[PDB]
């Protein structure tokens, strides 16, 4: 193999329907040519070896092995390409992204002779997608289930206060959910700690729900984190949660694993309640634009193992570069057939046979006068998240809630009549705020945007 | 007030607006504690209390969020 | 703001305040100091102000607190950064809830380019409260009944397309000439090719001949990484029922659920845990972002585990192989003083928890037997791969030549004899009562150099 | 033979020693097949099969075992 | 389903069928195969070969067992009960079970093979 072509580097070769293709984005040693760069990551990825010593000792083999079909230099940048590997289907287990995980960026990532490697994209097979199970319920079952359609949902999480009572916790709550939201969210790294143990939340807040929920005459909701430090808790906690009636939960699906998530999901699915996940510990993963598991991998992984809301951040104050990439990955989870397309960052063409959606959640630091933007990019499938906009009215919770709820309605009224959106969100949100002191007080408190020349 | 969209200091963290006290003055009263002209139509009648601050003559602050400084989950865009 | 409230030069920490150690790099503009007291609100409550704090007088309990900012020599915009958090912000038992509490959203903080995490110090009070391993060293080598050197293993490298049958009978080969345990490939679970059950069965027969056959006791790690908790827990019932000693698990694929899970199963029913270290690079491999791979190593003796993989240090150039030693150090002993020179930060200690056995890999051969033999010591396990299945002769000669070789060395050590300068000389006398070493020693030419 | 590292081709990945074979050549029977002197005394000497390769002619090259490229991981994880 | 109902033919045969990787991916297919059952076996080389027991009814469990016994001993495989031996009154089949465990134990301990019955 000196000379000869590898038997790992064929660009004469094009893949299967049935064969996981996989793009990595290398950058190689001073000194390494690019094609045995590539042929090396396909056989560090599989059976270690560009020989047939150890492999063809009595019968058949070359059909557990990788291949890289095509290695092409990035615009833009100099030492650093992409390369597409593609992989057979006997390798993997039925229903196990562990395996998928554990087989495909094992002990790669480890290579001496690379720089940085980054894995940017991944394509299941159809024969590999219908083995797995999916979100819980999805976005049509899930939108019957909370009986809100048209509009997107709203939420609120109580993120800066981390000492309250169970009482003060579930008061809080309810005046919430009384105002008008839609969804109350925990703190993500709030468990049973000596201040607030969790069964004692979980009663307050379920007695909360039921309280605001009657009286209001629609279905609310608060997400219960459910992690724990083994799977017995974790199956006791929503045991409970589902024994008070509680529609939706929440779990971290990176520092918890995959195994934990998968159990979940089935359970959830078992017993009919929603799963919402919260991407925690992930920038560790992919921050640098070099090295690691860029986050739409994550997003596929999760849609194929099991999640019915995601966190994908918002896209009102980045770059087109990026904008481009999350709109991308958010089609990427919602619809049932996305074709190729590099500028959104797609690059394969991923078919996902009737498996259902998940539900971006729009979260961080976002108040009224984003509203009209948040309606015409998410569209109106999604759930907005609300941590500061909502407790710092300056009288109140139940006023925040009131003011969001009449500044989105609004927003989708006045898109539905047919006006636009990104020259006429300001006078959309001042015309709104006239028969209504909470709208006028939060309209003078935060500040307008003012984006550029005519929109985005 | 101020129209800093939202910024901080030359080189320091510390937001501009409210310079690291995450609290700023109330607009329509001027820190004077009580309403001053009627607003909508007669329900916040001048005399009786400030009708945004209801009678603290402190409010938040918008671009930094309660949070003395700008990035976080508070202030800024999760990605 | 020119006071800043969370970076407090002069407080000291208390005995019951949990330490970490950032290395962090900001962006261009912005000072050191602010850095470093914006990275300690934000994994706290993300604010510098009171305004929601003062809710009812319950204020600074929950915060974090920088109180050390020394840069780091040699290089430059890079700074260390030294924080305290308190006891009450943890729960018991739980490394996800340190894990998210920690690192949950610091590193995506904007105001900095890059953030390495490279030390942690748990107090006594939150170490006695985590099971720890399953065993141990003391009670893992009295079960084995194996003293006084370290122990060898075998790694099957033609990994896929083997029927179990074949599969059995290497493992058997390998057993029957006189390594301890072998080792099943870490991506090898329930292909359609070869199911998990009659791997089992094969694999418990072939334990069962060469452990009645030779007389010691054999092993091989069963490899339980399952999709699901159902799964993982039927899988260990069954390769308990057979009779197996030893399992293996990935924790970093799994996660850590799944991990403590198993290991309060294999102290419950007395089989020992052997913890696999795929998908690591991922995390620490770069020099500027990541996690240290130390700081995973006290998760791992935290949650559960009795051996772990830890990479040679043959031919590291220095540092490297100095921090390697440090955190081979923070897995088997028991009370570690602060030497920045390799690595350590703060000084542990582990209130008489057990230890943690390492173990070495990734193509090592006959002549690397006394480096090996005097870096790690007797508390370790040796995987070689090639260097056993590779033997011109067949399994079983290349499994009795690393046994002689070893035991070779390990003699030669106890008399006082130096094993840097005189261990090639040591193996060629052993290389001649018998052919099978010969072999070994005429096959793999590496003699490269030593002191 | 006998060069001490493991020795990549020059600008190239592949392993200089077996040159992408995973394999080389008996040193022992000179790839004839059968002894040539007295080994081991009274066991293995000329007349019968070569005593390291069994009569294969062919052995697993030193330097990389099978791999064909030295920076692998049967090869190179010896740091 | 109600297609074969259907009035305006006179008949219809379903031929053949064919069913696509994906659908086939999700069942679970045979528990062992042709590999793995060879392999517990031992038996390689050769077509397997049993008998079936035909003088069928009235026999007594014992007498079935040692009949069994005497088959297996001989050199075969496998052996069969009879098709539609389940649990009448003259043999229920917890006896059954027991005495053709016996023989099994029995013939498989004194020739050195693997012996079965189904």
């Amino acid at each position: 193999v000196k000379d000869y072509k590898l038997t790992y580097y064929t660009p004469d070769y094009t893949p299967k329907d049935t064969d996981l293709l996989a793009a990595f984005r290398f950058s190689p040693q001073p000194g390494v040519p690019a094609d045995e760069a590539g042929a090396a990551i396909a056989a560090e990825s599989s059976t270690g070896t560009w020989t047939t010593v150890w492999t063809d000792l009595l019968t058949d083999m070359d059909r557990y092995k990788g291949k890289c079909y095509h290695i092409e230099p990035v615009q833009g940048e100099e030492n650093s390409y992409f390369a597409f590997i593609a992989y057979p289907l006997d390798l993997f287990e039925e229903g196990s992204v562990t395996n998928i995980l554990t087989s495909i960026v094992g002990n790669v990532f480890g290579f001496k002779a690379i720089r940085s490697l980054r894995l940017e994209d991944i394509r299941f097979p159809v024969a590999l997608v219908k083995t797995f199970q999916g979100p819980p319920h999805g976005i049509q079952v899930e939108r019957d289930l909370l009986n809100k359609y048209g509009r997107p949902m709203l939420g609120c999480t109580i993120k800066p206060k981390l000492g309250l009572s169970a009482k003060n916790y579930g008061r809080a709550v309810y005046e919430c959910l009384r105002g008008g939201l839609d969804f109350t969210k925990d703190d993500e790294n709030i468990n049973s700690q000596p201040f607030q143990r969790w069964r004692d939340r979980f009663l307050f807040v379920a007695d909360a729900i039921h309280k605001s929920q009657a009286e209001t005459g629609e279905i609310k909701g608060h997400y219960l984190n459910v992690t724990a430090p083994t799977c017995e808790e974790m199956m006791k906690r929503a045991e409970f949660a589902k024994e008070l009636g509680m529609p939706i939960i929440m779990h971290d699906f990176l520092t918890a694993g995959f195994t934990a998530n998968t159990t979940l999901a089935k359970w959830c699915r078992d017993n009919g309640v929603l799963l919402h996940i919260h991407r925690a510990m992930h920038a560790v993963i992919d921050r640098q634009r070099n090295h690691g598991i860029h986050f739409r991998v994550l997003a596929k992984c999760l849609r194929l193992s099991g999640g019915d809301h995601l966190h994908s951040g918002t896209v009102v104050g980045k770059l087109e570069g990026d904008k481009a990439s999350t709109l991308g990955f958010v089609d990427l989870m919602r619809e049932d057939h996305i074709e190729a397309d590099r500028s959104r960052g797609v690059f394969f063409t991923q078919d996902w046979a009737s498996m259902p959606g998940v539900l971006p959640v729009a979260s961080g630091g976002i108040h009224v006068w984003h509203m009209p933007a948040l309606v015409e990019i998410f569209g109106d499938d999604s759930v907005l998240q609300f941590g500061g906009g909502t407790l710092g009215h300056p009288w109140g919770n139940a006023p925040g809630a009131t003011a969001n709820r009449v500044a989105l309605e609004a927003c989708v009224q006045a898109r539905n009549e047919g006006r636009d959106l990104y020259r006429e969100g300001g006078d959309i949100l001042r015309e709104a705020g006239k028969w209504s002191p909470e709208l006028a007080a939060a309209l003078d408190l935060w500040k307008e945007i003012k984006f550029e020349f005519e929109t985005m | 007030a101020n129209n800093n969209p939202q910024g901080t200091k030359p080189n320091s963290l510390v937001c501009a607006n409210c310079e690291g006290e995450g609290c700023v003055a109330c607009s329509q009263c001027k820190g004077g504690g009580v309403n001053l002209i009627d607003h909508f139509n007669g329900q916040f009648k001048a005399g009786a209390l400030c009708w945004l601050c209801r009678g603290k003559k402190e409010v938040l602050c918008g671009d930094c969020n309660g949070a003395g400084f700008i990035g976080g989950f508070l202030s800024t865009f999760d990605e």
